[PDB]
């Protein structure tokens, strides 16, 4: 009946081995089947009987389980398995895929570039007020606060993170706090605090 | 316990397939036994042309390699697919040993039905151990007919 | 070749049926095959909704039996999916896929899939953005594309002359229904940018 | 599930896959007496040459062709459609052999007239067209057969 | 179980009749059934099996049929050779329950052939004297059987079963008593009643 | 070339095990096939007891599952039946028997049986028979009387004199022992010889 994957993320170099594990809740034979996923597209079919190649899927690739453990891996990491992976029951219906596994391509830690922007003044006459706060080029995990006059934002920002660049696997992260223009010119300063493993320490950039 | 006993059929039924399929290519054997020094007519049926069998117990033998090809191919039922693997390997001997009475410009009817032919009068060259292949598949498939049905009386033996 | 073709409408208002149609080419579903829907909501992972096979069989997800329903067309060669009284999370890319023994007996595998059409439930209308200035304070500029809908929107810096370090995040869905943007650049303080914000079912653009 | 009413469906969908894998098994022998035209027995086990002495060869090809319709005609909800697809292609390839006797029929039949009836590579018909279209017609009917088979053990769910 | 219930329990038929036993499934076991014919004293033999398939040897007037849940066996006209008890069985799962069976008595009135034994000497020497009243070829009875000397309570009874080629009884009837009782009385006779005699008695002194 | 012949003791106490021993000539355990045991008691029905293959699994029936045991001896090409603590409702014919699928490939369908062996339960003593001339169409008997457990051939000329016989059954007596009668039809000019033959074998006897 359920279905648990065993890593939802994964950083990995080109070159690496991988491991993915698939746990059933109930004894489901051999009849699993695993699919790589790239993004926009068709989930391809890698691994059917748990141990079987799809005609074409390159010998990187195996498979081996029975009876509620089940385990993909690939050996000799490729740029082309950037994918979610999902295994698949198939011994009755639903069909339970896996709760998927991003395949990241790792690099070394980075820093972000931090920067603040104000609402426009095409925005402040229009009743609403964004401030963006801007992260650059780190490493994805972050944690962004949003402090307007050093008073602790909680409910008024969303947050948006850019896919994992093809060219030297980093990411981007907008956070834009949104209030009313009545609520906007109440305050003086809005700063943005950044946490991050490549930061000694919380980096701030603020306005007036 | 629905969850065991789907892959218990699949397997059981799997190899019941197998051992039908070397049961069929066997009975090939039998229908080139009524051909030996027979030809085509326009109405279908066979007319005589005596003593050409030369290709017939060629092909005879082809099929005899491919059923040892495919018992090779193949638990529990080791030591019966081991004793038919060991019968088609000495159908395939008895013919080869015996060429220069089968591998011959004009191989004779007589010879011819003395390797193909069960019940000839005349086993000499071949047809004991086919027949003694035939009965060694017997045993080989109720083994597997009995082990497939095994299978589905688990589902519901309470 | 064996090729599946998803078709309908990408656009489905709240408590309305959901429709979708799957040609099949290179196959003939009267013929054998299960034929199936898959459903995908964007950022998450597949389920499963339905099957049938010729013989007439048809199966559901118990999660959604009584809004689903799967029809054929023997003659067509296409089979269709209903879904009644759709909200918010039925929001998902739709797949049709056939499966097949394979090398084996049993179970039947998911081997080819149609390329998936995008079905999205809301209420909210065609709307052009309000796209507004960045203020720059390596120095950082950028564009606010705020309040637009249907999603597809391209934006672009000074027409193309500006590709290296323009991060152009995801499309952010807001309480309103509409959706928020924000492309970004960064640029040495030397230089101290025209934005080109093109939404294809509306028209706008801004400096 | 209705357990025991599922099985009885395992079971006849089992027996129609195996008679259907019979009738395979006897046509692939027939690829068997392809190789074996205008050869002889050896004794290192080979086929050595013999050109030209093919009238026997194709008289038991032709006996398994008959037995091929035989078992066609003793063989079933979805296959109907399909086992009397097979079973008339059958009948073609019969007929395609005895349409040809002159050639096929006679004392020396020779090694490139036989290749032309049961070799399905051959630069073609005496037979082979009505032979690979009847291996087609057999190998959807086992896929339907297959299924069938399937869909029985998939109602345990 | 998933019971069965075979519907006649008795059956009374002549030669050539068309003759019908039915059998009901609690719940359905497809075709997974078999019938026997038991002839007295010997092990059942198999007729029909996947509730109409002929078992070979078995005559073709035998035939079967039935659904996943009522099954009937018939015999298509009849011989004397078909008296036996009949069973169903039911082969999906064990205990693969049999049925409760089916007596089928083959009926042309035939009179008896009536004898007397007195008690032999090498039985009166042990102290008992047990005289026997026969009844040879009578069909169909049923026969009641009263003791004169009258008494009730020192006899017993044995029919045999049915002949299975001119479909006829026999009976003994064996008044048990002591050596005293022998020779004190000098009349000791059998009563008997039936269909195919005229008028009534043996007694012997 | 199937057959089987079962053997034991045909007489059990109250409370004791019953043993019980099939011989298969024709065919071997070994080799497939399913086998069992069946009991009928006197004017009653079949009742199944269990079964067993040679891969080892072995059932029963779960209303006799407390106290049966089946064991196999391959070497000897028999099995045995084991049947404890048992009571006069276990009185009955007991019939081992095999089962084999026939012409189909599911179930399997009992094809061959023994002849039976009958084994009464009770607390009572094997005693052997008395045999009574019936002095001289005419109908001369035997009488076979107050012997323990009822299994008694009777026969006349050994089996030469066939024709005519009627062989009548074994009546309990209040006494706890059975009497039996044997009788024949012959013509009125051989007066002046028929000697039957009492065989009872749990105890030799002859006449």
């Amino acid at each position: 009946i359920q279905l648990t994957q065993s890593p939802s993320f994964l950083s990995a170099s080109v070159g690496d081995r991988v491991t993915i594990t698939c746990r059933a809740s109930q004894g489901i034979s051999s009849y699993l089947a695993w699919y790589q996923q790239k993004p926009g597209k068709a989930p391809k079919l890698l691994i059917y009987a748990a141990s079987t190649l799809q005609s074409g899927v390159p010998s990187r690739f195996s498979g081996s389980g029975s009876g509620t453990e089940f385990t993909l891996t690939i050996s000799s990491l490729q740029p082309e398995d950037f994918a979610t992976y999902y295994c698949q029951r198939l011994n009755s219906y639903p069909y339970t895929f896996g709760q998927g596994t991003k395949l990241e391509i790792k690099r070394t830690v980075a820093a972000p570039s931090v920067f603040i922007f104000p609402p426009s003044d095409e925005q402040l006459k229009s009743g609403t007020a964004s401030v963006v706060c801007l992260l650059n080029n780190f490493y994805r995990e972050a944690k962004v606060q949003w402090k307007v006059d050093n008073a602790l934002q909680s409910g008024n920002s969303q947050e948006s993170v850019t896919e994992q660049d093809s060219k030297d696997s980093t990411y981007s992260l907008s956070s834009t706090l949104t209030l009313s223009k009545a609520d906007y010119e109440k305050h003086k300063v809005y700063a943005c605090e950044v946490t991050h493993q490549g930061l000694s320490s919380p980096v701030t950039k603020s306005f007036n | 316990n629905l969850t065991e006993i789907s892959k218990k059929i699949t397997d059981s039924n799997a190899v019941l397939l197998a051992v039908k399929e070397v049961e069929a290519l066997l009975s090939s054997i039998d229908e080139l036994a009524k051909a030996i020094g027979k030809k085509i007519k326009n109405d279908g049926s066979l007319g005589d042309e005596a003593n050409h069998n030369e290709s017939l117990l060629a092909g005879a033998y082809t099929i005899s390699t491919l059923i040892t090809q495919k018992l090779s191919k193949l638990e529990g039922l080791k030591e019966k697919i081991a004793a038919a693997k060991k019968c088609s390997e000495e159908f395939s001997t008895k013919l080869k040993d015996n060429h220069a009475q089968l591998g011959i410009q004009g191989v004779t009817d007589e010879n011819a039905k003395k390797a193909i032919l069960k019940a000839n009068a005349a086993k000499d060259k071949g047809v004991e151990e086919l027949e003694k292949l035939s009965g060694s598949l017997e045993s080989l498939s109720k083994a597997a007919k009995e082990m497939l049905a095994n299978s589905v009386k688990e589902l519901t033996s309470p | 070749q064996v090729q599946l073709q998803e078709s309908g409408p990408g656009l489905v208002k709240p408590s309305g049926t959901l429709s979708l149609t799957c040609t099949v080419s290179g196959a003939s579903i009267s013929v054998g095959n299960w034929w199936s829907w898959v459903r995908q909501p964007p950022g998450k992972g597949l389920e499963w909704i339905g099957e049938f096979y010729h013989s007439g069989k048809t199966n559901y997800n118990p999660s959604l039996k009584s809004r689903v329903t799967i029809s054929v067309d023997k003659s067509k060669n296409q089979f269709s999916l209903k879904l009644s009284s759709v909200t918010a999370a039925d929001t998902a890319v739709y797949y049709c896929a056939r499966s097949d023994l394979l090398t084996g007996y049993f179970p039947y595998y998911f081997d080819y899939w149609g390329q998936g059409t995008l079905v999205t439930v809301s209420s909210a209308s065609t709307k052009g953005p309000s796209v507004f200035p960045l203020a720059p304070s390596t120095a950082a500029l950028g564009c606010l594309v705020k309040d637009y809908f249907p999603e597809p929107v391209t934006v672009s810096w000074n027409s193309g002359a500006l590709t290296s370090g323009v991060h152009t995040f995801p499309a952010v869905l807001q309480s309103s229904g509409l959706y928020s943007l924000s492309s970004v650049v960064t640029v040495p303080s030397s230089s101290l940018y025209i934005c080109n914000v093109n939404h294809k079912p509306s028209n706008t653009k801004v400096d």
